[PDB]
DNA sequence: TCTGTGCGGGTGATTTTATGCCTGAT
DNA sequence: ATCAGGCATAAAATCACCCGCACAGA
């Protein structure tokens, strides 16, 4: 029969309802507050469903939540009574919460509906809601993040308000174009030099920024080699601060007549050796580090300073600046991040999820049928060795 | 194998469990409107910093704290009583803000603990005004090391403006809600003139006003249980037939609901009453509230009038419910019925108590800075000895007992103390041997202590001015006090000002008519 | 309406959840051996202060500080993680005190949360040692304002001489306990010499041990282990099969049971099998337990053999169970499968970076208070016209801008300052243009501020030498820790004494027994 | 059948065998640790079981818990079926927490059994157990506090251990006998003066110790009664701390001819007067305090000290000596008080409440059979009205 | 060649009693 | 004339899913 935690709509007529399925009594009290009474239902779901995939036929139809959710659609399941034209809803949209337990809900959901009714999903029937995950208040004024890059958009947006640096008293100063250049182009190098820390120290790549710049033709003389990795070497026991001792090498070689320095640390009284080869110099690892240097290789003399909107404070540093730039626009913030529907009062779901007018929704679709069936076999299959092995060589690509 | 009777066993156990009840579960006390439970809870988010200008705070924290700390009974009852202070209408003055997700008048329940925001509310922090300033008694925990206030000290009267609803052994309380403005305006009578009666009383609070709004039916049951303890009233709903323009159709319009009403039960129990063949007129029943407030819409057919199928709905459906008044309360300690004029007159009797319980702290509390103060205004003046004395001293136990050796010489503040005379700033545990006597200062061991930790920093020539004035506003602070004690009328006249204050920033406006039947 | 493919929504999705199990909720650090979970228990057990030397604590304050500050996971698997530390045979080295009820071998449950009470291990008090003199690292809240560290700085190789079990997303892990005084040994000759392979490391460390004592039998599946990362042991009972004095009765009895094993379900298992007629030889089946120990007794009958019915039982009731070895762990934030050696040189690494953390913080603090009691001890010698300086000012910021105008003259304290040589004891940001040049002195704004809050009890004759001596350890403890970090075998030397202590203080003796086939 | 719950013994003759009752998995855990395995036997309870005489014959058998405790008996329930010699144990022991809502459980309990089963209670098998209620640790020795009495009992002894109230110097002084019985009729005279807080000021009755005594001949006599009420309103005024005023008058009476004092008082602006008319003089209350008084009106001079076992402290009245004595010994000690059996170990259970050598047992009888059954109506019946006074004229006789 | 079971750290839900006064349904 | 329900503080319990690895039973 009918359950008796669903709330029905008002509507009799297909292709104009809509059902929605959310996580619980604590989602599913917030939404029905919240709704249009005369064309959208709620349906609230226990908890983990059954995994499709790895149990029997037998099994799925003594289930309790997989029951419901078959009597709710009207539809059927089976052979003999699948007919796919009693459909009571033309709209089945998902609307788990933004946690990482809502997204295994997520798939559970999406395994069920292609591998027992595909024609729903091959005719447009299915898709997905997409809550908001950040409230920003700024004094007044209040916003809505949608992820994390929006987030850092907005931060350095809200950072690079007021951007007057100074090179020197009596000069033009720098505002506009360049300063959001140059803050993009020192972000995505710092953001590259964090993904090779595993093979070379942090602090001595921070360090080639700053300095000349290595040709392919001053590796055959001894001098300017040594004369560079010496100056190299001299201030970072200069500017050393955790006890550390910097020392270097020549390593001159016969065949491939080239001339590499060696780089030699000891941090807790282990002793490393960092080579520099031809394959570093060359690389295009490197070019971006010399990119980045020829712009910022000067540019800050003495008698330097920046100013936001009032406050004026000299600086000897970009990071400096860009550091009291970042930390004066944090003062007047508050930030929440939702975990769950049951948070968010019902005059606020309505307005940002369910609103008809100001909504964002996706549509599935499937492009590739061999492809599609393939990948539910190995991420949702009893075998357990292929997804372990799709799991390690993701997490290589990343790195 | 000592033996016991049956009689004496059964005795012996009953009697301990009822009155643990009685007094230390339900009946909430006269002089602040509160059960125990709810003390507890609200000292506890006093206690964290829960203010109503601050940022929001989890649910969480404050159960853990309630239940580790204060109260050992249970975890889901604690979060119950919670959520009926939030909710808009449950109470007719909330308590807590919250945010998040509290419930609905359909019978939608809460969410869970990690979902909801709660923080103080603004008029909770008139109950607990002036709690540290010794206007109350402490009694300890279930296993010491923690002290839990035995009543708040409140300036606003709970029991009339919210109500009571509890059942213990051999007896239950069922108060309703009332206004703020008129009990405010009934109590500054009650101070005009003690021997008012309940008629002249009555013109001042004519009835009980609920959150719902609605209508009260009928005069004869408000009257009795003012003067008695016992009553009866009806409540009636807001509802009205309007017809059609062009066509003769007719529909129902309901507005408001009685107090404790559930709508989506009674939306179920009309349509079970039409399905049934009880109620003839209905064609159709809608629910089309949106959010400009309620309404509900009920279809009238075209042989029937529109008139009589409304009467008929008042005789057979919740649309007229029935309250049942009766007014128990602690009062010294064991329950008793009462009236209207000793819940009034219980109320002036606390705030008596308070304010000169506050006034003995306060001024007890000058006079030792006073006293400080002399002793840090003295020793300014003769620096180059008192230097030169803790110089050649070798230990700091020899130079605080040196101090006290030998008078000292006054000098630039005779004028400053024979200002403060007739012993109205000496504290009143001081010996006569100490003071000023003749042209010379007697100091003490506790005044000796405070030369030794004065700062290097208060040589300078503008502080001493500031120990100059602070002196000259403590003796004037130290006088209004006196005269606060010294006369009862003074005392009547600063308790009104406080009750004017109240009613100025927590007005508001009748929601409930009262009419006739 | 953007469209979606269904390849892409679903590997995004998938990912997500299975990097959070990996990572952050199963498969414990190398380094201190803790989930995420046990870690937020111990840092809030940490910070109540809830010590070993101190009263009990009821269960409900720590359950409610962990939920409502760190851990917004439930309720109810916080306190089965509690109690998990406190069984003597679930944990082969206890965390958690505990009082009151925790369950039985046989079965039973624990108590609810509001009757027991526990406190800290003395044990667990080195897991935590130096926690406050930044050697670890600090991150955020799930909603900030909070700081939980990343990761213990202890002291004790945990992961061996405790287990792991978990299950994750594509893995798992299997660890067997051990004992300290044999761990304690092996990473002592680890230390002695860096090259030494896996036989050389095992006359240290022969096998496992088990809280529950039993027999181990057989040495193949423990050398495969140690050398790969997976391997396979038995575990036997202990029993014994003695004959009557007189009568030729024979009975059995069992004195110990092997590790994760129910004595309850063990019996009704024997009972059962001894009812469907698959063992022949057993008349009868008790439990006498007492208060000795354990003991089990089953009767033979008398045309029966006592040999045959116990090595019956071997091999069909779970008196003879089977371990399989998997050891898997986070190696700086990926998992990896590790062999004996590796452990072992994971634990050096995590002391050597403590203690070189310890040390500079240590040395900064040394420094700065050196410097403060520079200024303090130059300051007594001029009394004179500091005093008059002070007293020749209007407002204190006038007094500070006049301490630093001009320099003040030395006196009776060049000797000190001459054995401060070589500039040992001066700050590191310190400019050059302060400090001691010629024979004058010059302040600093730091430096100024102090010599205004000077006490006036400072000036008598005692605490100068306090202050002398104060000094002089200042310098010897400057001396010391540079000698520390001059050096590594220094370094080495420092850390092998606190291993010494540690065996000393915290040693034991093997309970299981490990023989052949 | 028998049970899932139920633990049972090895024995299987009765007059041998055990059952206990208890409250839950908590204490019935801990209660199967600590107990003789031959002949002991336990039972837990779901919580409050249903009012037998509140509820009809039907809906008693449909219960779950009564099923329970009928088929654990063996007896039979009814009357066809009612022979109570198949009965198994021959002890039956109530062993329920020591809270007030334990105090209820027993009344559900003691009023199954004599509705139900009288025969049992009249043969003698109904036991009640009683576990101790205190634990105090005083430095190394622990001991065990049965009630409220034994534990002022304790603390009265632990105060009075060193006890040399020294008058005066160069005198003898006072201990043993006489110490305790002067602080026992003290504290006997002090528990008679709260209970009179309700028509008399506390402080009024306290100064009337060291006053004179009033006799019934001083009445006649104007002169000697307001000297004396003009001596006991002097002093009141010296030692107020809490701002009042106090007042006299001398209420001149015609008829029975006396002269009765009256003593007035205002404490917030509210002003009421006391009589003490010829009813207090005579009375019973007011000897109790005049023979307090004789020994204490005069027995401490200047210079005088107490010690108790190394420290002497000088003091100027009885109640500071007292109270310097009971609060030295309250340095070293802890005081734990129970509120359930899941709060202590199976050992602490076993030796203190169900060792068959060293515990204390009560045993049930009736006395009057038209007695008892008036009462179970009475406080268990449907009927409101005789409980409601019942409890209101118990309070009365405490007061 | 299948089918349950148990180990630990996560998600979600649910029923039965005492005690008093008033109503509706049988 | 009898029975059941709904109003606020207190007691006590229990069951269904995802995730890998080894073993007993059929
Ligand atoms: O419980 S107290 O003594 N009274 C609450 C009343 C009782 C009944 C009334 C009420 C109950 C339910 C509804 C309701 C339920 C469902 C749907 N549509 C409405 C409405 C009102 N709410 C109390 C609790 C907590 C804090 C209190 C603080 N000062 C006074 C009383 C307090
Ligand atoms: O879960 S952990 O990773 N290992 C516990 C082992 C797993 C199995 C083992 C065990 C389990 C059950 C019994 C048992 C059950 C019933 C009857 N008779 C015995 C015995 C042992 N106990 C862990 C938890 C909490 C704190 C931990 C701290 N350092 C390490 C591991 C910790
Ligand atoms: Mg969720
Ligand atoms: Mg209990």
């Amino acid at each position: 029969g009918l359950p008796g935690k669903l709330a029905d709509c008002q509507e009799r007529d297909p292709a104009l309802s809509e059902l929605y399925l959310v996580e619980g009594d604590s989602a599913g009290g917030s939404a029905k507050q919240g709704r249009n009474r005369k064309n959208q239902a709620i349906l609230p779901l226990k908890g983990k469903i059954l995994n499709v995939e790895k149990a029997r036929f037998d099994k799925m139809l003594s289930s309790q939540e997989v029951a419901t959710l078959i009597t709710a659609l009207g539809c059927g399941i089976g052979r003999d009574e699948y007919n796919p034209d009693k459909l009571r809803y033309h709209s089945i949209i998902i609307m788990t919460d933004a946690d990482v337990d809502g997204s295994h809900i997520r798939t559970l959901l999406l395994t069920f509906f292609y591998r027992q009714m595909p024609e729903i999903v091959e005719r447009g029937h299915v898709y997905i809601a997409q809550p908001p995950l950040y409230k920003v208040k700024k004094g007044k004024q209040e916003q809505y993040i949608k992820d994390d890059e929006a987030m850092d958009q907005y931060q350095i947006s809200i950072a690079l308000d007021g951007a007057t640096l100074h090179t020197n008293a009596s000069a033009p100063a720098l505002a506009g174009e360049a300063l959001e250049k140059l803050v993009s182009e020192y972000n995505a190098t710092q953001k590259m030099i964090n993904r090779m820390e595993r093979r070379y120290p942090k602090a001595m790549l921070k360090e080639l920024i700053y300095q000349p710049t290595l040709t392919e033709a001053d590796l055959s003389d001894e001098q300017t080699v040594t004369r560079w990795v010496n100056a190299l070497v001299s201030e970072l026991n200069d500017k050393e601060q955790h006890g550390s001792q910097w020392k270097f090498d020549v390593h001159t070689n016969a065949e491939q007549n080239l001339f590499e320095p060696i780089v030699r640390v000891r941090t807790h009284g282990v002793d490393t050796d960092y080579p520099l080869d031809h394959e570093f110099i060359t690389g295009g690892e490197y070019r971006r580090i010399c990119t980045l240097g020829e712009k910022l290789r000067g540019l800050l003399e003495e008698d330097a300073f920046i100013e936001r909107g009032e406050r004026r404070q000299p600086v000897a540093s970009f990071e400096q600046a860009l550091d009291w730039l970042v930390k004066e626009s944090r003062r007047g913030l508050s930030i929440q991040r939702y975990k769950g529907l049951g948070e968010m009062n019902p005059e606020q779901l309505w307005e940002t999820t369910m609103d008809p007018e100001s909504r964002r929704m996706l549509r599935v679709t499937v492009k590739d049928a061999i492809a599609a069936d393939q990948l539910f076999t190995t991420l949702m299959g009893d075998a357990v060795e292929p997804r372990r092995a799709f799991i390690e060589e993701n997490a290589l690509k990343a790195a | 194998i000592t033996p016991v009777n049956i009689e004496e066993e059964l005795k012996s156990s009953y009697l301990d469990y009822a009155m643990s009840v009685i007094v230390g579960r339900a009946l909430p006390d006269v002089r602040d409107g509160l059960k125990p439970v709810h003390r507890r809870v609200l000292y506890a988010m006093n206690v964290l910093g829960n203010d109503w200008n601050k940022a929001y705070k989890k649910s969480a924290r404050v159960v853990g704290d309630v239940i580790g700390k204060y109260h050992p009974h249970g975890d889901s009852a604690v979060y119950d009583t919670i959520v009926r202070m939030a909710q808009p209408f449950s109470l007719r003055y909330m308590l807590v803000d919250g945010q998040g997700n509290f419930g609905s008048i359909d019978g939608d329940s809460a969410a869970a603990m990690r979902y909801t925001e709660i923080r103080l509310a603004k008029i909770a922090h008139e109950l607990m005004a002036d709690l540290e300033k010794e206007t109350v008694d402490f009694v300890d925990n279930y296993d010491g090391t923690e002290k839990i206030p035995d009543v708040m000290p409140t300036k606003i009267p709970n029991l009339l403006v919210n109500g009571s609803s509890g059942i213990a052994v051999g007896m239950a309380t069922n108060i309703p809600p009332h206004n703020l403005t008129e009990v405010i305006n009934g109590c500054l009578a009650y101070i005009d003139d003690e021997d008012i009666s309940i008629e002249g009383l009555m013109e001042h609070i004519p009835g009980p006003d609920f959150p719902t709004a609605a209508i009260i039916n009928g005069r004869r049951g408000i009257e009795e249980a003012y003067r008695t303890g016992r009553g009866k009233v009806y409540i009636r709903a807001r509802a009205e037939v309007e017809v059609d323009a062009k066509t003769g159709r007719e529909t129902i319009i309901v507005h408001e609901i009685p107090y404790q009403v559930n709508k989506a039960r009674l939306i179920e129990k009309i349509a079970e009453l039409v399905k049934e063949k009880r109620v003839e007129g209905i064609s159709a029943l809608r629910d089309e509230s949106d959010k400009d407030g309620m309404r509900i819409v009920i279809e009238v057919k075209r042989d029937a009038v529109g008139e009589v199928v409304l009467n008929n709905l008042y005789s057979q459906t919740q649309l007229q419910v029935s309250f049942g008044i009766n007014m128990v309360a602690l009062h010294h300690g064991q329950p008793k019925i009462m009236n209207l004029k000793d819940i009034i007159a219980a109320f002036v009797r606390h705030r008596r108590e308070v304010v000169t319980r506050r006034t003995i702290f306060e001024l007890r509390k000058a006079r030792d800075r006073a006293h400080i103060l002399e002793a840090l205004a003295v020793a300014l003046a003769n620096i180059d000895p008192i230097i030169e004395l803790i110089r050649h001293a070798p230990t700091p136990a020899e130079a605080k007992t040196a101090l006290v050796a030998n008078p000292w010489q006054l000098g630039n503040v005779a004028a400053m103390l024979e200002r403060a005379g007739d012993d109205a700033a000496r504290p009143e545990w001081l010996e006569p041997e100490f003071g000023v006597r003749d042209g010379l200062y007697y100091l003490t061991e506790q005044q000796a202590q405070a030369i030794l930790d004065l700062r290097l920093q208060k040589l300078t020539g503008l502080e001493h001015e500031k120990l100059l004035d602070e002196y000259k506003e403590l003796l004037d602070q130290i006088a209004e006090l006196l005269r606060i004690l010294g006369s009862a009328d003074r005392l009547m006249e600063v308790i009104r000002e406080e009750l004017e204050l109240v009613r100025e920033q927590f007005g508001d406006k009748r929601r409930t008519e009262i009419t006739a039947n």
